[PDB]
């Protein structure tokens, strides 16, 4: 039961399919993005990230969830394609100026009281 | 009633009535329920799916021709299953009156887009999407229209922080605006105002 | 340890992080960098500065409100040290100067004044106390200013048992006069060089403020390859496209760079040092209008 | 009722004709907006000679914050808190305490006039006349520091402007 | 007519006291204008009106050349007015403090202070309550 | 009324002073720290107690719409003198 | 000695001749530009001051910020701030500018335009009377008066 | 046009709260006692949603 309408996809397997053309609009984009930009970062960790922030949505199942993802990923490849962002905005994917919280029991301890 | 309350039209009353049922009438498909209000303001609860039919005959019928958008926006409701409640404004310049139309819907399911009806919905139902999530089918071009570039979340929801979650500052080892967790010097003081002793008998609720 | 200075908050902006540091010269290069890395994590700074207040303005958005002081001093003078010094539990020294002046010389910068402040800060009760000399600094070097900077560290160290000595090597970066210089020329294949990042010396001063066991210690601050002269202005050349300071600042350029394995340096205080590679872009896009420079281990 | 603003049709006969063409070649128009302006240069100007003459103003004018205190020299303020709450801004800070002799009185009052909006709300919710906003405006500050007033500015600022913010209470309470 | 204007300009010069004043009113406030005194300030300010100028150029006031403790013939500032000319000054009131002064309180200032920022007597915050928690003191005396 | 600390910085009507110890008197060095020099409770000190023949007095501070709100004090305790509660000032019944 | 009585004299001209001649570049954000251009009005009349209307950035002396600074504009006035000749002032007008105001606790504004550029003056308000801005500006001008380049040039 | 699908609603990923905001609080559901000042009732009628209270310390500048 529980019937629901869909939004792009029938099943997960168009999902998937709008997960690769989107993963590839990106990996196409992220060389031309780097030099025109002007960025720091290389093409290799560029895509590293694009990789990452594929994988942080990995255990997604359900086809809306996917393809509303996908079609916010598809709003910032827009943006990003259409230079609407600065170097500021791409730039805020790597948090280079946030220290590294660390993971352990015992450095969480000697900081402060937050678990 | 002495001259510190407002006045009451009785005729207005009785003529939002008979059009509110006249429109429940010609479209019993969607029509859920109509109301009027004690200021005389009439609006209509529809289905989702009847978003385009209402619309359509509510500006091309000859006895309603609401011509005008003068308004669309949604408000978020946690304690209801559908979370979001659409609202549509409209005005009639030929019989000069106002009817509001509602609707509903949650995260995932999406609203059709009724830009093909009014030319305004098109900004309208970009800063829906933009402030509460609220996905629109066939829109010809859907983004963010009030937020930052690459902003995550939508701030009118209730659930959001008042003060979201980062903000901006200038770093000048990278030479750039940097975006950190937000930190506040002085943290916004909250305020029970809310009061015992029901204000209003009218309105109150079975004790369930 | 005086409640008001136990830490609080997450290590941000408005935090509290119990340190109240105070950074002589840091209107300089190193001390842009030092300031802001001590007040992104809401520890108090003092700025002692003698230049006009217009070019101490780019230090007043690197902390919170209160949290940055800027107060006149001349180094002739000890009184505007203590007043500086009084509160403070840390104190940064990184006054220098690359030129010699009439008023200054390289005694005077690298002798007096950093003996005067360590004494002061020994007698006001300062904890710690960080003194920066060259990584060449040896008293037989031909040139003065490693002669003075060797003197200076002998002096500081006997004033201030519990000092921590850094040895940076030739400090590069954005605001550098090591690629700067070499690209404002538009001799070699005998001198190695050993240039280190400017963050990465910024994070080992955190660091050794942080560290409780880099108190009497002694660090040098080198990066992770070694370049000949040559191929090293060869490959800053080329980054910026282009084809291919009286006395004292030729003949120590020209000079080698010492190799002390003995010292403890940044990886001891969990730093990966960043290679020259990543940031001679950064520091070289400005010049304009691939192919690594070869180095020896 | 409804007015035309565009709806006159140009007469066609030969003088009208000529009258414009007329208009077109020798600049008709253009020369009587050259007037108006050389008239217009030959009167006096709006100018004030600041800060040697001031603008005009009202005793409702809102200016600087001050805390005020009643003939006895008491404090006014009895740490009620209405302002605290009524404040649209969330600028204003208040702790309290009994003092040494038992009065209700407050130990902390800032005001960040960073967040000050100067809505007056303040100085219409307190109901003892403590907070006012005075006729003060020219106040600004080189820091971000100096524009947070402590308890003891606010009171310094009311010594400083007792005079003129009696005055204009006095000129004005009879419309609250 | 114009022998009127010049005749007018003429006494402009005689009314200050000659050229020296002349130059030394134009030089300071930028303006030859002369006015009927309305009264003495007790840190040197001058107060003039004319009621025939036009609305908000009909008051004005000369500055003081040494207020409290800087010389102030070239550096003047608004904020150096004392509260009851500030009212008058600004046309909150039609009566100067001369004729009808202001009410006398212990507390009220006898000595105006002028805008302050930039200099050693700025203001500094602070916080002005007490510490909330007290930490508990060890014993001077030993436990073995 | 204005004390000053052992250290030397004013002591201000709520009493604050930075202790020896704290760091943050570095705000004050080349500058100078705000304290108001009339203090409130010293001035109510020396206001005179009058005396009414009644046993119920009202205090609206003076000034009619001026002052505080009108308030009514009981002086039937001859140990002590009534206070009003907004303004401070002090009533006695014409013991003896 | 002359020495330093040459480069006393020398200063003091730069700086009347830098104070005198003020050229601004307005970032109109909000409701704060109205009293700027009200500043400009007859009735104060910014340019007998030697304050120009409306200079260009590239020609720019002092940048004056008239509103509030949200999150998507910070970059764009952090930008415009670079392109600056060095010689350059920074005035803020207004509680939005001066400390983020009345949406101070918001999602999308900067907490004071303190976060992103130095600031030289903070004007007061909510909005500034143009009488105020005026008097800021002359607070800067006597700033402006108050500094010594040639002397800290010379004892150094 | 209609999936039929059977999983527990999740929309963890679309709502832009942070990974450490998810799983790291403790929010409480319950109805709000009736503040013993009082003998009104009306603030004891819906449910509550709270998170769990983490650190607060005081600014060093104004306390
Ligand atoms: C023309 C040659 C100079 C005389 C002149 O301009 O008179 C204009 C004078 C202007 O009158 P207005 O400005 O309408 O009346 C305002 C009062 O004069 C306002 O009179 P006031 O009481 O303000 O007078 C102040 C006085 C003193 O003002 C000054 O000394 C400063 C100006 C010095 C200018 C040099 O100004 C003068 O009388 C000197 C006029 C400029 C002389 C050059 O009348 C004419 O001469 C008209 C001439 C035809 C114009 C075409
Ligand atoms: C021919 C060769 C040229 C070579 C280059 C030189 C350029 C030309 C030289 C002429 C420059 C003009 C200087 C005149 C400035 C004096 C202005 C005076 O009126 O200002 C007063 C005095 O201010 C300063 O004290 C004056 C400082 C000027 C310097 C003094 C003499 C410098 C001459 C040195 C020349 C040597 C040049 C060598 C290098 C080329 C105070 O006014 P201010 O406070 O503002 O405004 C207050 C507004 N109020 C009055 C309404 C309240
Ligand atoms: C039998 C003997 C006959 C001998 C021949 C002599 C006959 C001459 C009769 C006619 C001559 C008049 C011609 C003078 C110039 C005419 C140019 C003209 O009319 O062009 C205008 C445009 O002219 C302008 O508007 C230019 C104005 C620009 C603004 C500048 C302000 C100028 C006004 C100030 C006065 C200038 C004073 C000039 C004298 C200078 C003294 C040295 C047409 O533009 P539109 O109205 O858009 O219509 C065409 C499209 N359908
Ligand atoms: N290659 C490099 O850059 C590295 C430098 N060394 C040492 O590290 C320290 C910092 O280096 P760096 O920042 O790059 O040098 P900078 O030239 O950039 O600045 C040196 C600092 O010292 C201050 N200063 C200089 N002279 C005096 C003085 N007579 N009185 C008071 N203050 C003075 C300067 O202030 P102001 O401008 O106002 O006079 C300035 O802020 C220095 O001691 C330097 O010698 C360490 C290894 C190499
Ligand atoms: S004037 Fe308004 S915003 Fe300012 S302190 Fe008073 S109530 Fe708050
Ligand atoms: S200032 Fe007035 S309103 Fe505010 S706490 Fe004091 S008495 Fe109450
Ligand atoms: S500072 Fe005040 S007046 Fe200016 S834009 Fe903001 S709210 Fe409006
Ligand atoms: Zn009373």
């Amino acid at each position: 039961g529980t019937s629901v309408k869909p939004i792009f996809s029938r099943d997960m397997n168009e999902a998937k399919r709008r997960v690769r053309e989107l993963y590839r609009a990106w990996y196409r984009e992220v060389p031309n993005t780097v030099h025109l930009f002007q960025l720091d970062i290389s093409v290799k960790q560029g895509r590293d990230k694009v990789r990452e922030m594929f994988m942080k949505n990995a255990h997604v199942t359900d086809p809306r969830v996917v393809d509303l993802l996908v079609i916010k990923g598809k709003m910032e490849l827009e943006e990003t394609i259409n230079v609407w962002k600065q170097r500021t905005h791409i730039m805020r994917f790597f948090h280079e100026t946030e220290a590294p919280r660390p993971t352990d029991f015992l450095s969480k301890f000697y900081v402060g009281h937050d678990p | 009633t002495r001259p510190t309350i407002r006045p009451r039209n009785d005729v207005v009353h009785k003529q939002l009535s008979a059009f509110g049922q006249y429109v429940a009438e010609i479209l019993p498909k969607y029509v859920q329920q109509v109301q009027v209000s004690c200021f005389n303001e009439l609006e209509i609860f529809i289905h989702p799916d009847g978003v385009i039919p209402v619309l359509t005959f509510l500006r091309d019928h000859t006895n309603a021709q609401f011509k005008s958008l003068a308004d669309l926006t949604a408000v978020d409701v946690p304690t209801r299953q559908n979370r979001f409640e659409i609202v549509y404004n409209l005005l009639s310049l030929r019989f000069n009156s106002r009817i509001r139309v509602k609707t509903y819907t949650d995260e995932l399911t999406p609203i059709e887009s009724s830009v093909t009806v009014y030319k305004a919905a098109n900004w309208y139902e970009r800063e829906i999407w933009d402030m509460f999530g609220v996905f629109f089918a066939n829109h010809p071009d859907l983004r963010r229209i009030l937020t930052d570039y690459g902003f995550e979340g939508h701030p009118f929801r209730k659930d959001f922080p008042l003060s979201g979650y980062v903000e901006l500052r200038y770093d000048d080892e990278v030479k750039r605006v940097v975006a950190e967790p937000v930190e506040l010097a002085q943290e916004f003081r909250k305020f029970d105002l809310n009061s015992p002793w029901e204000a209003f008998p009218a309105y109150r609720q079975p004790p369930e | 340890l005086h409640h008001a200075l136990i830490p609080h908050g997450k290590g941000g902006r408005s935090s509290v992080s119990g340190i109240v540091a105070t950074v002589f010269g840091a209107t300089g290069f190193l001390g842009r960098y030092v300031v802001n890395h001590l007040g992104r994590m809401g520890s108090q700074v003092i700025v002692p500065y003698r230049c006009e207040p217009y070019d101490t303005m780019h230090l007043r958005p690197m902390g919170d409100l209160g949290q940055i002081i800027f107060m006149e001093w001349n180094g002739k003078d000890k009184d505007s040290i203590r007043k500086v010094v009084e509160h403070s539990n840390v104190v940064i020294n990184l006054v220098g100067r690359e030129w010699e002046t009439k008023n200054f010389d390289f005694e005077d910068v690298f002798v007096k004044i950093p003996h005067a402040i360590a004494q002061v800060s020994k007698e006001a009760g300062v904890e710690k106390l960080i003194h920066i000399s060259h990584l060449n600094a040896d008293i037989k070097s031909p040139s003065r200013y490693l002669r003075s900077k060797a003197v200076g560290e002998k002096e500081v160290r006997a004033a201030f048992p519990e000092a921590t000595i850094i040895k940076p090597s030739d400090i590069f970066g954005r605001e550098d006069r090591f690629l700067n210089y070499f690209a404002s020329m538009r001799l070699g294949k005998e001198t190695v060089k050993q240039p280190v990042y400017i963050v990465d010396v910024s994070k080992g001063i955190i660091n050794a403020i942080k560290d409780p066991d880099a108190k009497g210690k002694t660090f040098a601050f080198v990066g992770p390859n070694r370049y000949l002269l040559f191929d090293l202005v060869q490959y800053i050349f080329a980054v910026a496209y282009r084809p291919f300071t009286t006395r004292d600042k030729v003949e120590r350029v020209h000079m080698s760079d010492m190799t002390l394995p003995h010292l403890p340096g940044l990886e001891d205080l969990g730093i990966q040092a960043t290679p020259l590679e990543l940031k001679a872009i950064e520091v070289l896009r400005r010049h304009r209008t691939v192919k690594p420079a070869k180095t020896v281990n | 009722t409804y007015k035309f603003v565009n709806m006159r049709e140009p007469s066609m006969d030969m003088k009208s004709v000529t009258d414009r063409a007329a208009q077109t070649l020798l600049w008709t128009e253009l020369v009587r907006g050259l007037g108006m302006t050389l008239s217009y240069l030959f009167r006096e100007p709006a100018t004030i000679n600041y800060p040697f003459e001031k603008g005009p103003l009202s005793p409702r004018f809102r200016g600087e914050h001050a805390l005020r205190r009643y003939p006895s020299g008491e404090e006014r303020c009895i740490a009620c808190k209405l302002c605290e709450a009524v404040c649209p801004a969330q600028a204003i800070t208040i702790e309290a305490e009994p003092r040494a002799d038992g009065s209700r009185r407050t130990t902390r009052y800032d005001i960040d006039m960073t967040k000050c909006i100067y809505c007056g709300f303040c100085q219409e919710a307190c109901p003892v006349d403590a907070i006012v906003e005075g006729p003060n405006f020219e106040f600004s500050t080189e820091t971000h520091e100096e524009l947070l007033y402590n308890k003891e500015k606010l009171l310094n600022n009311g010594d400083k402007w007792e005079a003129e913010i009696a005055a204009n209470i006095q000129a004005d309470y009879l419309y609250r | 007519e114009l022998v009127q204007v010049l005749r007018r300009g003429l006494q402009q010069v005689s009314g200050h006291g000659g050229l020296r004043g002349y130059l030394r009113v134009l030089f300071r406030a930028n303006d030859v204008r002369v006015g009927t005194l309305v009264g003495e300030d007790k840190y040197g300010n001058k107060y003039y009106e004319d009621n025939k100028q036009f609305f908000g150029r009909h008051r004005w006031v000369i500055y003081t050349t040494e207020m409290n403790g800087r010389d102030t013939f070239w550096d003047v500032d608004g904020s150096m007015v004392p509260p009851e000319w500030h009212r008058w000054l600004h046309c909150m009131t039609d009566d100067p403090p001369t004729t009808k002064p202001p009410t006398a309180r212990k507390y009220i200032w006898t000595n105006h202070k002028f805008n302050v920022s930039g200099t050693p007597q700025q203001y500094v915050p602070y916080s002005t309550t007490r510490k909330k928690i007290q930490e508990w003191v060890p014993p001077s005396t030993p436990y073995k | 009324g204005v004390r000053t600390s052992p250290t030397g910085e004013k002591v201000t009507h709520t009493g604050q002073a930075y202790d020896d110890g704290d760091y943050r008197r570095v705000r004050f060095s080349d500058r100078q720290k705000e304290v108001n020099e009339n203090f409130a409770i010293d001035l109510i000190a020396e206001q005179p107690v009058s005396e009414v023949g009644s046993r119920v007095i009202s205090c609206d501070g003076g000034g009619g719409a001026l002052g505080h709100p009108r308030v009514y004090i009981n002086l039937d305790k001859e140990t002590k003198t009534g206070t009003c509660g907004y303004c401070g000032l002090q009533f006695r019944q014409p013991h003896h | 000695s002359r020495g330093e009585y040459v480069v006393a004299k020398l200063d003091d001209l730069v700086n009347w001749a830098r104070r005198s001649s003020l050229w601004p570049m307005t970032f109109g954000l909000a409701c704060c530009a109205v009293e700027m251009m009200h500043m400009a009005a007859p009735r104060y009349d910014m340019d007998r001051f030697g304050v120009v209307f409306r200079a260009s950035p590239r020609q720019s002396d002092v940048m004056i910020v008239a509103g509030t600074l949200t999150n998507k504009m910070a970059p764009a006035l952090r930008k415009v701030y670079d392109q600056m000749p060095e010689p350059r002032y920074v005035v803020s007008m207004g509680s939005c500018a001066n400390g983020g105001g009345y949406y101070h606790y918001s999602y999308s504004v900067v907490r004071g335009c303190d976060r992103i550029v130095p600031v030289d003056i903070y004007v007061p308000g909510c909005p500034p009377t143009a009488e105020a801005l005026l008097y800021g500006i002359l607070q800067l001008q006597r700033k402006i008066k108050r500094e010594k380049r040639l002397r800290i040039w010379y004892r150094r | 046009q209609l999936i039929a699908v059977d999983e527990k609603l999740d929309i963890t990923t679309l709502t832009g709260v942070p990974e450490e905001h998810i799983k790291t609080r403790k929010v409480r559901i319950f109805v709000p006692a009736r503040n013993n000042m009082q003998s009104g009732v009306n603030n004891t009628k819906k449910w509550k949603m709270e998170f769990d209270t983490r650190e607060r310390w005081e600014n060093p500048l104004m306390g």
